[PDB]
């Protein structure tokens, strides 16, 4: 189980730096592909904040869990959401992401993307 | 010890002790007097360790809000300075220095934190803290990032945590309310909740420090950095160009950063007070001697009138002054030693993912209103029923192990903690020595394992602190009045039962059979 973690670690490290090749390696090598750290962020997480599409799309292949919630509250769609990522929330939302889910402040994707002008998101968020 | 005919002076690391050894060697040059300037480590803790027995130096400089607490146990020496004297400085840094009405120390200098900023990096620093992670990422895409300061001192983080509501302790009248907490109000909760998030989601890393914040922006890593004035010497000396200006605001509040007033107290136990007093009031607080050490490490703003002249013409003394003035003045009230030390535990918790906001804030609430399990030695701690009750005091501690002594409270959290109950009532008939090796081959077990245990009564009174009295005198081969002493200075209020003594006593006999 020592690997495991090890291999996990890796993985959130490079999801956060946008390290596609080395996701896949990972990926191909076991990785939890909802490995958490202790604020309970998974690589989804990272990648959705951090503007990393491909490496979003391989986690969900890999069956990442698309409404993970971290200890504080946030889905990758908040985080998406938040910088207007229209190519990330597309998937996300293709893969089941859910727009009613609220964050530590109550908001809803919908309404962290008016909170930050982020309108094209938004008309798209708001028929849902 | 402490010898006469000399002077020993304690300064923090950060500060300029070369220059006030500067000044310290004039004085030797004039008097023939030797004043030797250390900086010791974890200056603040160990100068009341070492000043409790008459050890220690003569002279100790902290910011002024540790300096009621050295008083009140007696550490300080009070300062007599003629009316001409106090009237060279300014009269507000006198109050800092005034407890119970008594001038317990010489104001220096008044410090508070500014947001330092790299102009190459970030020609125009952010106005709010909600536009940092946004920064940090176009500045991560160069492989810089946005901001950098110590994670590991609660003073750096205080500006944000108060920017919304956040206090110490309420000031009502004109006494500090020690009740009147204000480290889990809706403010507090707001800001720590913001650091956290900066962290969880990689903008800072928990582990920064003092150093290697000053590295990175000292380097040109970072772009920002939150630091006083003693920090801005070691700048120039870089190949950095930089700005010293307003703290961000927080959910539009400005940053309330804690005011202190650097001071210089004499050991009660110095047999040289004179001669403390000769150069502290003749040598360092003159316009030469203050030089010497601004040169150094700037002081900020020093409390000599005469400097208003020089000083506020500089304009990293002006941002100082303005985020002082959005500041509040640290308390020097007794319990303020035990405040930061509980805010520190909740910084370090919730920024390392062991501790919820709420949990951790929870939890320095209560230690620094009303108090909390007490140390006993590193893996063993004393407390009550209530505190047993309270998992984020628990969790905030460490804690791994309990010891239940008590026949009618529950073992509230069985998934978390290792559990030993000991189901004696506190009174004249219940035999609790049969326990007593049980209870230390727990307590040895666990703390083997690196954990903590925490023991606790119902009140923390008896049947707990006879536990913890049985471990010290076996452990460590004491008698019983020994341990009881020493338990005792940790928590005032333990008070085991007559036949819990007498059975104390017995166990003494026992375990020191010469
Ligand atoms: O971190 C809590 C700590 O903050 C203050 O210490 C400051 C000090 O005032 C400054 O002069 C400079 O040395 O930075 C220190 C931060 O480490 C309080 O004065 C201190 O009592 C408290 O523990």
């Amino acid at each position: 189980h020592h690997h495991g973690s090890d291999l996990g670690k890796k993985l959130l490290e490079a999801a956060h730096a946008g390290q596609d090749d080395e996701v896949r390696i990972l990926m191909a090598n076991g990785a939890d592909v909802n490995a958490m750290d202790n604020f309970g962020v998974t690589p989804l997480h990272l990648a959705a904040y951090w503007g990393h599409f491909e490496i979003v799309e391989v986690l969900l292949k890999y069956g990442a869990d698309v409404n993970a919630s971290d200890a504080t509250g946030d889905t990758p769609l908040h985080l998406a959401a938040k910088w207007g990522y229209l190519g990330i929330v597309e998937v996300l939302l293709k893969y089941g992401a859910d727009v009613n889910a609220q964050d530590k402040f109550g908001k809803t994707a919908f309404d962290i993307s008016i909170d930050n002008g982020n309108e094209d998101l938004a008309e798209i968020l708001q028929k849902l | 010890k402490i010898e006469e005919g000399k002077l020993v002076i304690w300064i923090n690391g950060d500060k300029g002790y070369n220059g006030l050894a500067e000044v310290g060697k004039k004085f030797e040059k004039d008097t023939g007097i030797k004043v030797t300037v250390e900086h010791p480590d974890k200056l603040e803790e160990k100068f009341p360790q070492v000043a409790a027995t008459g050890d220690g130096p003569d002279i100790i400089f902290w910011a002024h809000d540790r300096f009621g607490g050295y008083a009140q146990s007696g550490l300080l020496a009070e300062i007599t300075p003629a009316a001409a004297f106090q009237d060279k400085l300014y009269p507000f840094t006198w109050d800092a220095v005034r407890y119970n009405g008594k001038l317990i120390a010489y104001p220096i200098a008044v410090e508070a934190l500014s947001l330092i900023y790299n102009k190459d990096l970030l020609p125009n620093p952010p106005k709010t803290w909600e536009e940092i992670p946004a920064l940090d990422k176009e500045l991560k895409a160069k492989g810089k990032s946005a901001l950098m300061f110590n994670l590991q001192e609660p003073y750096f983080t205080w500006p944000l945590i108060a920017a919304d509501g956040g206090y110490a302790f309420k000031y009502a009248a004109g006494k500090y309310d020690i009740k009147d907490v204000g480290v889990d109000n809706a403010g507090a909760k707001a800001g720590l909740t913001f650091l956290v998030d900066l962290i969880k989601n990689k903008h800072m890393n928990a582990d920064t420090d003092y150093s290697i914040a000053e590295a990175a922006f000292n380097k040109g890593e970072t772009a920002m950095t939150i630091n006083g004035p003693w920090a801005w010497s070691n700048i120039d000396t870089s190949a950095v160009n930089y700005g010293v200006t307003v703290l961000p605001t927080f959910k539009g509040q400005p940053s309330k950063p804690f005011v202190g007033v650097l001071s210089a107290g004499i050991n009660a136990a110095s047999p040289n007070k004179e001669l403390a007093k000769e150069f502290l009031e003749n040598y360092l607080l003159t316009d030469e001697g203050l030089e010497a050490v601004n040169k150094d490490k700037p002081l900020g703003a020093v409390a000599l009138k005469s400097y208003e002249e020089e000083l506020a013409k500089d304009p990293r003394i002006a941002a100082t002054m303005e985020n002082a003035q959005k500041g509040e003045i640290m308390p020097n009230i007794p319990q303020m030693s035990a405040f930061w030390y509980a805010v520190r535990t909740a910084v370090i918790n919730a920024a390392s993912g062991r501790q919820t906001v709420d949990a951790a804030l929870a939890a320095a609430q209560t230690n620094a209103a009303a108090g909390g399990p007490v140390e006993i030695l590193p893996f063993l701690y004393l407390g009550s029923a209530y505190h047993a009750s309270r998992k984020d005091m628990l969790d905030a501690l460490g804690i791994t192990a309990l010891i239940n002594v008590s026949a009618n409270c529950p073992n509230h959290f069985e998934g978390h903690y290792q559990y030993k109950s000991i189901p004696v009532e506190d009174n004249h008939k219940a035999d609790i020595s049969s326990w007593f090796n049980e209870a230390i081959d727990f307590i040895d077990s666990i703390k083997n394992a690196g954990g903590r245990v925490f023991v606790h009564s119902q009140a923390g009174i008896s049947r707990s602190a006879t536990i913890c009295l049985a471990y010290l005198m076996r452990t460590n081969r004491v008698k019983l009045d020994e341990a009881f002493e020493f338990v005792k200075q940790r928590r005032s209020i333990i008070s085991p039962n007559f036949s819990f003594m007498g059975q104390l006593l017995q166990f003494e006999s026992q375990v020191l059979a010469h």
